[PDB]
């Protein structure tokens, strides 16, 4: 539950830096 | 909780520019 | 910490900004202001002082004399630019420096030897555990993203071109232009008693400065404009206040944006602002200058005006190459944004080897700031 | 609970008794406009023993000085948000830590809390 | 992930 | 879908 | 801005 | 309207 | 699923 | 079926 | 196979 | 192979344009 | 693998 | 020369 979003926080970094990385 | 999720938010900002 | 245990001074060119990190906007800001009462006796309406400073200080000032540490946007006398510091970390914060790092600001143009001052300032007296220079024309850009570009310095003194590539800065294209806001501040000045509204005190002076930034606005095509005021269309405004003074604007209200371009209007030869951004790409690497059009960045407080962004794009393609994509990037606050670039560069995932320490201040001295 | 009283007491002031389990019963007497008159007896008979006599009264300070500064027409915690993130810190502090109690340690950083708040009133 | 969305364009501001 | 688009409009903003 | 908009969803599949 | 077929795009892409 | 990838470079075309 | 929709996007991205 | 090498093919004569 | 083929015809009609 | 074929073709056409 | 070496790698792929 807190761990699944806590988790998802970090796949959601891995998708930010993506998105800057191609901007 | 809210408030140390809005500064995790600001660290992986800067990190995603690092 | 230093996401929040760390302070982001900005020492912009006529107001102070301090703030803990990890916001978006600053805590106390006011203009940078001392006042010396050369004698004592009896001292009403406030208290029994020697020394007026900061926010007690701006509401006597003929009672006060005045004194400005930031002239022309560079430090002209170090003795109370340390007293401001003293007000802001005293008596506007209320905290030590003792344990935080302090996060302080610096011109482009600079001397080493005015940086090696304020590297002796802040470890003696304020005993600071760490801290680090940084130019205030790359906390703009590493707001605007990525610390490629170049940021438009226009405040309330000297006008800054930086060019940066990459967090590096260019050494020979930082161009100092004379135009400052308070050029401007004082061009409407001489041009509102032509309406007929003139001044008796020093506070009907100061609130022109507040209206420079509030009632007048830009227009994309000036040019137009002021032929749309040749057939007098509904352009004039008229502000009311609560005393007798009514101050009106009639062709000011695009005049002093115009002035920014049109450097003939404050009765001098010297280049415009689309002009010394332009000399100072011509003179970069001919492959980093596609680089600098696409990342146009408006910081300060003269660039403080709604529609601003699409007539600096079309004021700059008409000398650059029309092959280029530019991009204007304006962001909603421009007098701040130089501090929401020192606090996420504050909450940097690696910042620990690149303090300047109390350590590395005693075995080298005062020239680790060449890092 | 001895000294969860205090440092919220010296950090907002909001006062939280039933059966006075600190030996600062607060408002025991009926309000009154202040003519420095003392409201917050220290009360010998349940003094804790790693509070020596100069503490006791040191805490009965900073005590009258926070709710002096409520009634100047200012509901700001002194001088700084800044009081309210030491509060955190040492809600955390205590969680991570074992079983000690504090006391000479926990009497230094409310002299930087007692100049703190005296200064800005 | 709903607070990221808004921190990109937190960061683009 | 829209939060993806609005964070991705913020980019096309910045680049 | 829609060059790397393509790019930044594409990275993400 | 641009935005909203983009996301039509992206979500076709994923 | 390829008539599906052949959509979606049509669409990648009308915005191009 | 998936193979062939892997070939064809990877050329529409490199004519992006 | 055969269709994934015609695939590729239209998107060279594209360029 | 067989993509090959069609590859080998879709290289002749490359040359051709 | 079918990228790097598309780009050995391209050249070898243009 | 080495367009058909290329050729081949597709040819043993």
């Amino acid at each position: 539950a807190a761990a699944a979003a806590a988790a998802a926080a970090a796949a959601a970094a891995a998708a930010a830096a993506a998105a800057a990385a191609a901007a | 909780a809210a408030a140390a999720a809005a500064a995790a938010a600001a660290a992986a900002a800067a990190a995603a520019a690092a | 910490e230093d996401d929040i245990a760390a302070l982001v001074v900005d020492n912009g060119s006529g107001m102070c900004k301090a703030g803990f990190a990890g916001d978006d906007a600053p805590r106390a800001v006011f203009p940078s202001i001392v006042g010396r009462p050369r004698h004592q006796g009896v001292m009403v309406g406030m208290g029994q002082k020697d020394s007026y400073v900061g926010d007690e200080a701006q509401s006597k000032r003929g009672i006060l004399t005045l004194k400005y540490p930031i002239e022309h946007g560079i430090v002209t006398n170090w003795d109370d630019m340390e007293k401001i510091w003293h007000h802001t970390f005293y008596n506007e914060l209320r905290v030590a420096p003792e344990e935080h790092p302090v996060l302080l600001t610096e011109a482009p143009l600079n001397p080493k030897a005015n940086r090696e001052k304020m590297t002796q300032i802040m470890f003696e007296t304020f005993n600071t555990p760490a801290m680090y220079v940084a130019i205030q024309a790359v906390l703009s850009l590493y707001a605007s993203g990525r610390t490629t570009g170049i940021v438009m310095d226009s405040g309330d003194g000297v006008t800054h071109t930086v060019p940066i590539y990459e967090g590096y800065a260019l050494p020979h294209a930082i161009l100092r232009l004379d135009l400052a806001g308070r050029d401007l501040t004082d061009y409407l000045m001489k041009i509102l008693t032509e309406r007929g509204y003139s001044f008796t005190t020093t506070a009907e002076r100061e609130i022109v400065r507040d209206i420079k930034e509030k009632l007048c606005y830009v227009a994309l095509d000036f040019e137009q404009e002021m032929a749309t005021a040749a057939s007098s269309s509904s352009l004039e405004k008229s502000y009311e206040l609560p005393d007798g003074q009514v101050i009106t604007i009639g062709n000011e209200r695009f005049r002093c944006p115009e002035a920014l371009f049109q450097p003939s209007f404050l009765g001098m030869e010297s280049c415009g602002i689309h002009e010394t951004t332009y000399n100072s790409i011509m003179k970069c690497d001919v492959d980093i200058r596609k680089d600098l059009y696409a990342n146009t960045v408006l910081s300060g407080g003269t660039t403080m005006y709604p529609g601003i962004a699409d007539r600096m794009q079309k004021e700059i393609t008409a000398l650059a190459p029309s092959t280029m994509k530019i991009k204007i990037i304006a962001p909603p606050e421009r007098k701040y944004s130089v501090w929401i670039g020192g606090s996420i560069l504050a909450s940097l995932s690696t910042f620990q080897q690149m303090w300047i320490s109390k350590q590395e201040y005693d075995e080298s001295g005062p020239s680790i700031v060449h890092r | 609970p001895i000294l969860n009283f205090l440092y919220r007491w010296i950090y907002d002031g909001e006062l939280e008794d039933t059966y006075h389990e600190f030996f600062v019963a607060s408002d025991p007497v009926v309000k009154t406009d202040r003519l420095w008159h003392d409201k917050y007896s220290l009360r010998k008979s349940m003094i804790p023993s790693f509070m020596t006599m100069d503490q006791s009264r040191k805490v009965l300070l900073i005590g009258k000085s926070i709710n002096f500064l409520h009634q100047v027409c200012h509901d700001q915690t002194p001088a700084s948000k800044a009081m309210a993130v030491g509060k955190s810190a040492e809600s955390p502090k205590d969680a991570a830590e074992l079983f000690t109690d504090l006391e000479n340690a926990f009497q230094t950083k409310i002299d930087a809390a007692y100049f703190d708040t005296s200064k800005y009133l």
